[PDB]
């Protein structure tokens, strides 16, 4: 039959109400849009000047000035960009969804240097967020001063103005609602410009009026807010360290410069440059669940888009403070979030790769690396705990005390070099403090035999080592476990067998008396000067590990209660004590003394091994029994 | 305005995909492996086809060339018929290569952007830093006496960190105390003995006091009730030394 | 002198990964119920892999890491630290003969590099009687030759959900349980039972929470009819 | 002079693109909009049915169906709501930003019951996110079956359809862009309707085609929206039976809730709410950083936004509930509130009402026991964080004490039993009940008969350090310096006499055992053990320091620096220290005494909840004495 075609049309009145109310979450952005638009105008006139300096004859400088006026509740932004012709004023400002900027760019010859901000053609109307009656006075070359005025109604009026000639440029005069008068004070303004639009190419000069009239001071005072040029746009090999430093201090108010600086760029569908700084000292509130998670701030064409999105960089790399800037990204209409988030994921991958490189590069300056590591070591171990891929490349950045190295940490590789041709493993002991593990019972055999060991003395460690299973094909073994097989001679082996033959009974009856605590007891192999020690079962939790967990505040209480750790007690066969003990035992069984002695030394060994006794009172009372005897009470 | 290109991007390392029973790490290295395999597989398919089509159009050519040779020859166009049939179905099989060559393009269309395809590194450069006074606004932060005002007021500047600002507070408390108004001298000396308080307390942190400025001033939201604790007594107690210094100073005008 | 330090840092959970199943199995043997539970864990993991499309053709007891809960039940994790579809199913069938202490048949019997590689018929060693009959039927049906009769992962996991967590009643049997979405809440009620029936291992609750959710009636009803048909001995 | 007035006009082409591309963040929402619009249509005709039955004569079903046809890549949503006449088709669907729904609502009498979902007017165009061509076929009473059809270009075509009459109603057919075929499968759909719009009033019945070829499920109806919104119903008309069903439906759970709050506010902010407390804590609570809240915000029955931190302070994760309002300043995408301070007011009202549910639950001793032993950590955490509700939070606490065995009691039960002179509450922090129970410090008190409190949890210190007072009676830990308990003057002069006798002993012990302790003094809280160590009043306590050092991520400097200053006390009537003063005053600098002091100091440090820096020396001393006694 008949198909009738009609074109889409719009209800302007409701449409504008929509734009004003529903688009922009925060109300303060309006300052960003006017600024951005004014910057676009400046770029247009500057480009035009290059081909024809005739255009810039009207006015030389290109600045953006904000002139708050408290008395009449009018905040005026004045720019000296290309202005709008009468036709332009009606067409550009007048029609929703039309952007002159887009047109200028398309008309321009391809490959032109200028990159202008806005393209959507709807941002300007946001000024009505805080104003009822907007008045734009523009004067452009080849046309007279004209003055568009609108009150957010369906109508806008264009009248030739006869006021003071403003020269080339646009003056936009706002009239603030009774509410939102907050914007008038210079504090809020200065803050906002610092937040968004700090790095636009041109000098923003505020004009606040302060009256002293007492030597009168600050009648009007230009506080050029946008001060620091964007560095990352400049090319490297032109930026000395000092310059980079100034940016750091500005980016994050700090009294002292950065520690290291990465700077790079990627070209492609995703085009983005970046700056990355590592601070000299850690911040006080890192890992304090503070609202700020990442410090890097995303930028597009130089306007602050969004920050503190977790996806940008993983948590372990939270310290890195940086600025990411791209030239084109799928942007939400409000210009406050990316449309799709997977772009952020590609960004994250590229970032962490580059950052990890910055680090392994820093490994050269032994001094600087010492500073950086003793500062942010926790983060690296945390990454080891979390980042699955970079785990390997993360490992090398570690540094530890070891038996051999004295008062000087070393990497894991230096230990791999000093292996004794038979080590087949790396020996590490987890504890609380260096000296304590240093004099521990377990290590004595090794230090005698010369095998090297590693002192992991940090609570965070266990979280790392439990996943750091291997390294360079040489595995890790903790000394406090059931087996501990170190390279030996066969004669030593048969001798140990002989020890077992001699002491097999003693272990038996000790198991009998000291029941319900230890699974079993066996002649040791890692002891040389202490009678006995306790190692945990191979699969079960190590003592230290348990201690850490029972302490964590938000632990699941029920699980901790259910938890028990198997204990195995080893005895050092050549010790005089256990020797006399086997004597007294084989002499007579079930003697009172051997019972009490056994409990006593088991308790003291449980104490020395790091495990904590369930009730110290019994042990203390046993000690008191003994003291009293010596004192001959 | 169009965002269609950014619609399909694929990343091996995604938090969402993890399942409690599957180990994250091996899952990621499996996904990455599968992506690498698939992309190289499609590329190998593309290159193998790129050969097949080329050598089949080459066959089209050789058929043409040798048929033209026989076209000139006498009485041999029966061979023309037979090889023209071979060549016609060869041409259709070549158009089949074309058909899947266009499918290759469709696969490229569907080929989800991954970290490598999306972006190719351009440049990179690393550097390692190897490196080893406004008195009237001191008077202003002083006049306040609410160390929030003075806190952000001196956080206006890096110079506050420098020993020199602290040294000047000494100067200004001294010469104020003999400006014939004792009140303002301690209305700033609260800042001075707070300076020394946080000096030795950040030394109980052994951190430069400069750091501990914001750490102390807005320590907790209540901030020890604007730090009502121990500020007056200690300050009139330091005002003792400030009075000595001031009085000797006024003797020297 | 009275400065403050009561911040609350981030909480990190620690997971011991001490051994690979082959090991934990030679050192300890589990009760039948817990064995069925870990078999369920494996089925769920394998399914999830099937969904992402990455298929590890080779699954061996050495691959599966065991996370020993502290003084707690083992939690199984699949991994590839040791270097088509339904192959994984056949593999997990064989892992099972082990969990119950019967050493793997095909690791020595033959035809393990491909489940399509035909093992000798019925030489499968009969399972001990400690296993419930339905699980037994399940592993037999799973290790069957053809992938056609071989039930997919999700089917098997649903079978286990029914038997173990769900009620064990006659309606449950003989396909009296008419599939329903409302029956999904009936399945929860069926799962209300067994919450505390054998609370010696905490994992029961955990799994109940993490898998009971994504339960789909169609696969559930297929599993139900298969579960009946065996028990039905029809 | 002359002022020329023009009127705003719009580039329809660019505007259309902006709407489809930039406005909506997640592609899947399109299913929400089409459904919502159809609900509105349904509400209109229901309303119209009220006045006149004739209107509903065409059909009475009022249902929504979604037939995905993979075969032809067309997803079609069919409804039975009042359709659109031609004029309406051109005006409503055609013109951007025109909301027929808004017009209908305005036209209605002020007291009209109907509440209709949308007013913005840009929603339908969202379908284009997943569809190249959207064909709408609608028939409404008073007009013939028409068929709108557009391809997101600058034009649309309207044509009388001569196909099967669909009675009254509307049917919107989509043609999916190939790249988005994922939406066609039953799984993604079912998932979506549940997440967004599972509480719309009318029945949503999916029509998936299956072949069981035996053959079955050729077209099976699976009514997705099943659970009815409860909170809209009147409170007090709902028994505790259905409350549970809704809960299990809301959160997949095999058991019912524990307690349920249900209330509504009608002020400038009109919102109702449901709040449930689960019987058993989620196994992952406090372990997943991503999920912070479990309450899901709703507006007019559609899911707006969840898991926003602002809704409830983080120590309330266990709370599971639903908030629904009738009007909120909403972002155009309908995925976040425009003003965020509204969420703040919501938070205040919430926490107030919840803390009520809890202090109300305090009555059922049994139920409170269950709930508390389950979620106690959260309450202490709140004490640590919430500043205002701190006071009202306190009463919800329950503790073991010296006088109560295997029966936690509130702080109040202890305030009642306070002997007349208490003036404080005595509490001791430790690691396990028995251990603190037999501790050295408490012995004096238990002799004097006072009651003490066993705080045996790591989380405690975080709480008690801020829980300074309670009901005007303060708290004091027993392990501090100046434990001053009510005494008689004769006891005081006797203690003074003790000090006169032992003043020298403390001196020389301080000498030999130098730089490990700051001061040694005759005790007052010991009656059966020789000596014990208490920390300085201002410094850290023993186990507090321990817990802090044991924390995974802690600033090393600060942790070391803010530490305990130890003070050793000695029990003057003990036989040991008595003989010790004898041996001392007899001869100074004897080897034995020197070692004795350091041995008993070590053992006391061990029994004080502190951990010696190196156990090896102590163990070696023990071994020495063992060898001596055994005569080796
Ligand atoms: N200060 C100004 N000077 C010159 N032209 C301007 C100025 N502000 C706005 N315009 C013009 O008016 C148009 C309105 O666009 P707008 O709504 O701001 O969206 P966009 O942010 O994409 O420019 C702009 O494209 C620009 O061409
Ligand atoms: N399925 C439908 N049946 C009847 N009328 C409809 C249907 N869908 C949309 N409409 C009408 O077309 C108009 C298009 O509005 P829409 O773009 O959905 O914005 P809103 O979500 O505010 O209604 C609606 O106001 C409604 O009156």
């Amino acid at each position: 039959e008949e198909v009738e075609t009609f074109a889409f049309q719009a209800e302007i009145a409701q449409l504008m109400s929509l734009i004003i109310n529903t688009f922009y979450s925060n109300k303060e952005i309006f300052l960003r849009e006017l600024i951005s638009n004014s910057s676009d105008a400046l770029d247009k006139i500057r480009y035009e000047s290059l081909t024809d300096p005739s255009k810039l004859d009207s006015g030389k400088e290109l600045h953006i000035n904000l002139i708050p006026n408290k008395q009449d509740r009018t905040l005026t932004i004045v720019d000296t960009g290309i202005g709008m012709t009468k036709a332009d004023l009606i067409n550009n400002l007048g029609t929703i969804a039309k952007s002159g900027t887009k047109a200028f760019m398309e008309a321009l010859q391809a490959g032109a240097d200028i990159s202008m901000i806005g393209q959507f053609g709807v941002g300007f109307y946001s000024a009505y967020l805080v104003a009822e009656k907007v008045t734009v006075i523009t004067k452009h070359n080849d046309d007279e001063q004209y003055a568009w005025e609108s009150s957010a109604g369906g109508s806008f009026t264009v009248r030739t103005d006869t006021g003071e000639p403003m020269g080339r440029g646009t003056k936009v005069i706002l009239h603030l609602k009774e509410d939102q008068t907050e914007y008038l004070e210079e504090r809020r303004i200065k803050e906002i410009v610092k937040k968004h639009s700090q790095f636009i190419g041109y000098p923003i000069t505020l004009f606040v009026e302060k009256e002293r009239d007492k030597i009168k001071e600050k009648y009007i005072d230009q506080e050029e807010l946008n001060k620091t040029k964007p560095i990352w746009t400049r090319n490297p090999d032109d930026i000395t360290n000092e310059e980079y430093g100034e940016f750091y201090k500005s980016l994050t108010n700090d009294w002292e410069d950065h520690l290291a600086v990465k700077h790079f760029s990627v070209e492609g569908q995703l085009e983005f440059r970046a700056l990355l700084f590592v601070p000299r000292r850690a911040p006080f509130d890192l890992f304090e669940n503070r609202k700020k998670k990442n410090n890097i701030k995303l930028y597009v064409r130089r306007v602050f888009i969004m920050d503190n999105c977790e996806e940008l960089i993983p948590e372990y790399l939270n310290f890195i403070r940086g600025v990411v800037d791209s030239e084109d990204l799928p942007l939400n209409i409000s210009r406050e979030m990316l449309q799709q988030s997977k772009i952020l994921k590609v960004i994250r991958k590229n970032l962490v790769k580059k950052c990890l490189e910055l680090f392994t590069e820093l490994a050269e300056d032994k001094e600087n690396y010492k500073k950086f590591y003793e500062q942010f070591s926790k983060n690296i171990k945390l990454g080891i705990h979390e980042d699955s891929q970079n785990r390997k490349k993360l490992s090398e950045l570690l540094r530890y005390y070891t038996s051999a190295s004295g008062d000087e940490m070393v990497s894991l590789k230096d230990y791999c070099t000093r292996m004794k041709e038979n080590q087949k493993h790396i020996y590490y002991i987890t504890g609380e403090t260096k000296d304590q593990v240093a004099n521990s019972a377990f290590v004595e055999r090794l230090r005698k035999h010369g095998l090297e060991v590693i002192y992991m003395i940090e609570p965070i460690d266990e979280y790392c080592v439990q996943q750091l299973k291997e390294f360079e094909g040489k595995t890790l073994v903790s000394v406090t476990k059931e087996g501990l097989e170190l390279p030996e001679d066969e004669e030593e082996k048969k001798k140990q067998e002989e020890k077992k033959t001699k002491f097999e009974n003693l272990c038996k009856i000790m198991k009998d008396i000291l029941e319900k605590k230890v699974e079993k007891v066996v002649v040791s192999n890692r002891l040389v000067t202490s009678p006995c020690c306790i190692v945990t079962s191979t699969y079960g939790w190590t003592a230290n590990m348990e201690r850490i967990m029972k302490a964590q505040a938000l632990r699941d209480n029920s699980t901790m209660g259910y938890m028990a750790a198997k204990k195995h007690l080893e005895i050092n066969p050549d010790h005089s004590i256990i020797e006399t003990l086997r004597q007294k035992a084989e002499a007579d069984k079930n003697d009172k003394s051997v019972k009490d002695l056994v409990i006593l030394l088991y308790e003291t060994a449980l104490l020395s091994s790091g495990f904590s006794l369930e009730d110290p009172q019994t042990h203390a009372n046993r000690i008191y029994r003994m003291i009293k005897l010596g004192l001959g009470i | 305005v169009d965002y269609s290109v950014w619609d399909h991007i694929e990343v091996s390392d995604d938090e969402d995909e993890t399942h409690p029973n599957i180990d994250t790490a091996s899952l990621f290295r499996w996904r990455h492996q599968a992506r690498v395999e698939r992309m190289e597989q499609f590329q190998k398919e593309k290159e193998e086809l790129d050969r097949g089509c080329r050598e089949c159009k080459r066959k089209v050519a050789e058929c043409q060339r040798k048929l033209k040779e026989l076209e000139v020859a006498e009485g041999g166009k029966a061979e023309l018929e037979r090889l023209q049939a071979e060549a016609q179905q060869l041409r259709k099989e070549e158009r089949s290569w074309e058909q899947k060559l266009e499918e290759m393009r469709k696969k490229e269309k569907s080929m989800p952007w991954n970290v490598d395809t999306l972006s190719k590194d351009g440049f990179s450069k690393s550097m390692v830093n190897t490196k080893p006074k406004y008195e009237k606004q001191i008077k202003h932060f002083g006049m306040l006496r609410r160390w929030d005002d003075s806190q952000k007021y001196l956080s206006d500047n890096v110079h506050l960190v420098c020993e020199e600002t602290a040294n000047y507070l000494v100067i200004w408390c001294i010469d104020l105390e003999v400006e014939e108004k004792c009140a303002l001298m301690e209305q700033v000396a609260h800042q001075t003995i707070v300076m020394q308080f946080i000096l030795e307390l950040a030394k109980s942190l052994k951190v430069d006091p400069r750091a501990c400025f914001r750490q102390f001033f807005t320590k907790i939201k209540t901030a020890d009730r604007q730090y009502m604790e121990g500020f007056n007594d200690e300050l009139e107690a330091f005002k003792e030394r400030v009075r000595g210094r001031a009085k000797l100073r006024i003797e020297k005008a | 002198p009275e400065g403050l330090g009561h911040g609350r840092t981030l909480f990190l959970v620690m997971k011991n990964y001490p051994c690979t199943l082959r090991q934990y199995l030679c050192v300890n043997t589990p009760s039948p119920r817990l064995a069925a539970m870990m078999l369920l864990q494996l089925l769920e993991g394998v399914d999830h892999l099937v969904q992402q499309g990455i298929a590890h053709r080779d699954l061996k007891s050495d691959n599966i890491l065991v996370e020993l809960d502290p003084d707690g039940c083992p939690w199984l994790v699949i991994a590839d630290f040791g270097c088509y579809s339904k192959a994984d199913a056949w593999a997990v069938g064989a892992i099972a003969y082990e969990i119950f202490g019967l050493v793997n048949p095909f690791y020595g019997q033959g035809k393990a590099h491909l489940e399509s590689r035909s093992y000798q018929e019925a030489q499968l060693p009969a399972l001990p009687e400690s296993v419930p009959p339905d699980v037994r039927q399940l592993v037999r049906a799973l290790l069957q030759r053809e992938a056609s009769k071989r039930p997919s992962a999700r089917v098997a996991a649903n079978v286990l959900h029914l038997s173990l967590w769900g009620e064990h009643i006659l309606a449950l049997k003989n396909l009296k349980l008419d599939k329903m979405v409302g029956w999904l809440l009936q399945q929860s009620a069926a799962t209300l039972l067994a919450n505390r029936l054998t609370e010696k291992c905490c994992v029961e609750t955990k799994m109940k929470m993490l898998f009971l959710a994504n339960l789909e009636c169609e696969t559930l009803c297929q599993a139900a009819l298969l579960l009946c048909s065996w028990r039905a001995a029809l």
